[PDB]
């Protein structure tokens, strides 16, 4: 309960460094695609639209890359061995953007970045 | 731009595997050269990318439930591009395990950290994809005799634990090469020294041997068979091209659904034979993989 009450916040801390004028973690791996894919936010292979690109998962997932345990009592990762999916305008920084966007449970589309299930 | 440009690279022509000659110093005209790639693409995206490419071109064994071991997946950036691009390619649900000497974060199913000679596993492969290179190479002191290390590993890797069936693609260069594992791609129903077209200002080649036959079918001495691959390097320049990253169409790796069964080394005739050389066969149990790292237990 105290190493837990105490415990880090990782993705708040990253949005801090950004703002402080702090560069982009690096290094993610983009991968080659069509670019003609379903545009969804995390596939099991790339799936990149025109406006998109395709980047190996765990490369993009902030826990993975700084070494520190994952917001999940499981401890499991949504990124790590799938494809994340990111707005070309976006794409020079993939970790921050996974951090804050979410992604939408029924068509599967990046909220503010595809998903238009609310008309 | 000559034809072999809009191709993922260039394997060694069978003339030149047909020769005797004596090594001699690796000499590229366009040595050191980069080639021109896609806009934020690493160098290492796009040589697995076209290895991947040219395997499409080859008979390999794709069973359902296919495994993947790829060794030196490692980067100095702490990631595992290579494993990304075989991840992409491979089926949906291959188990893929990498391993490297160093930590880094990875795509794969499972990943083993420390020397390569610390992994161990019971169970048998489909496809065993190698990248390791010793930094050391690059001290070209004495005279470039077969290397040890991680090739000594690799051989007795191919040797015990490769399916009959499966294939391999490990990575040499002019310094970083082993004659056992020259003399090993006879074993295969077919093989050859794969030159990717983005790294072609390197001695660099993946050697391929394709479809696993667990006894020779030819037989080859690999200080000669060096000796020819780097006489075809120095007669055969090889012109820098990123082309084929830009149709990605057909990357993914074809299933065949490939047949696997268990089969005794007394089950193994012609018959059988022909079924591995066309890449129709996986001879290995299907049994639950499990992996394991040595840890040296010290003060
Ligand atoms: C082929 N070649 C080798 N050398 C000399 O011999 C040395 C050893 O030769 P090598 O076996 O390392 O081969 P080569 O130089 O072709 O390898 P290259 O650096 O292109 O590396 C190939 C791949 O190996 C891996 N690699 C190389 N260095 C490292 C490293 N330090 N750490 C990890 N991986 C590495 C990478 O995947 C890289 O793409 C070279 O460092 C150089 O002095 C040459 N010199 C001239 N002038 N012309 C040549 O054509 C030539
Ligand atoms: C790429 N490849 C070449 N061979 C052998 O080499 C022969 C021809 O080699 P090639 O380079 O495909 O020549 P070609 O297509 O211009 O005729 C084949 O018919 C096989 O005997 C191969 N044999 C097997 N088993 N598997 C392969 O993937 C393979
Ligand atoms: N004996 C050994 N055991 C394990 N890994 C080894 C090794 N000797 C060298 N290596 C590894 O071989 C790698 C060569 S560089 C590999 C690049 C990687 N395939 C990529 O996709 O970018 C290094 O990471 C090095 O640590
Ligand atoms: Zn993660
Ligand atoms: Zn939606």
């Amino acid at each position: 309960s105290t190493v837990l009450s105490f415990c880090v916040d990782a993705a708040k801390a990253y949005k801090d460094y950004l703002a402080s004028g702090g560069q982009p973690i690096t290094n993610c791996v983009k991968m080659l695609c069509t670019h003609t894919g379903t545009g969804q936010a995390i596939t099991v292979t790339p799936e990149a639209n025109m406006d998109q690109e395709s980047f190996g998962g765990a490369s993009c997932c902030l826990y993975c890359r700084c070494h520190i345990d994952h917001p999940n009592p499981k401890g499991f990762c949504d990124l790590k061995g799938k494809y994340v999916q990111i707005p070309t305008t976006c794409a020079n920084d993939p970790v921050g953007f996974t951090l804050k966007n979410t992604v939408c449970t029924v068509c599967g589309m990046w909220k503010g970045y595809g998903c238009s299930c609310d008309q | 731009a000559s034809s072999q440009a809009w191709q993922p690279g260039v394997a060694m022509p069978n003339l030149y595997k047909m020769q005797r000659m004596l090594l001699e110093k690796c000499d590229l005209q366009n040595y050191g050269d980069s080639a021109t790639l896609p806009k934020g693409i690493m160098m290492n995206v796009a040589k697995y990318t076209q290895l991947c490419q040219y395997l499409n071109t080859l008979t390999l064994a794709v069973p359902y439930n296919m495994r993947v071991i790829h060794f030196g997946a490692g980067s100095d950036k702490g990631v595992a591009p290579g494993t990304a691009v075989l991840r992409q390619w491979l089926p949906t649900g291959t188990l893929l395990v990498d391993s490297d000497l160093n930590d880094f974060v990875s795509d794969a199913d499972s990943t083993l950290i420390g020397d390569c000679a610390t992994v161990h596993t019971a169970n048998k492969w489909d496809l065993i994809i190698s990248d390791m290179y010793d930094p050391k190479t690059k001290n070209v002191t004495k005279e470039n005799d077969s290397k040890e290390g991680f090739f000594t590993y690799i051989c007795g890797f191919i040797q015990q634990k490769l399916a009959l069936g499966g294939s391999v693609a490990i990575k040499i260069t002019e310094h970083s090469w082993n004659a056992d594992l020259y003399k090993l791609m006879g074993h295969f129903a077919w093989w050859t020294a794969f030159v990717t077209n983005v790294n072609a200002s390197s001695s660099e080649a993946f050697l391929i041997g394709c479809n696993y036959l667990g006894k020779p079918r030819e037989q080859i001495d690999g200080y000669v068979m060096h000796a020819n691959y780097i006489f075809w390097r120095n007669t055969n320049p090889i012109q820098l091209s990123s082309y084929s990253l830009f149709d990605m169409s057909k990357f993914p790796l074809k299933l065949r659904g490939t047949a696997v069964m268990s089969l005794k080394e007394g089950q193994i005739n012609d018959m059988i034979l022909s079924l591995l050389s066309k890449g129709r066969l996986i001879i290995r149990e299907n049994n639950r993989v499990v992996i394991s790292s040595d840890v040296l237990v010290n003060n």
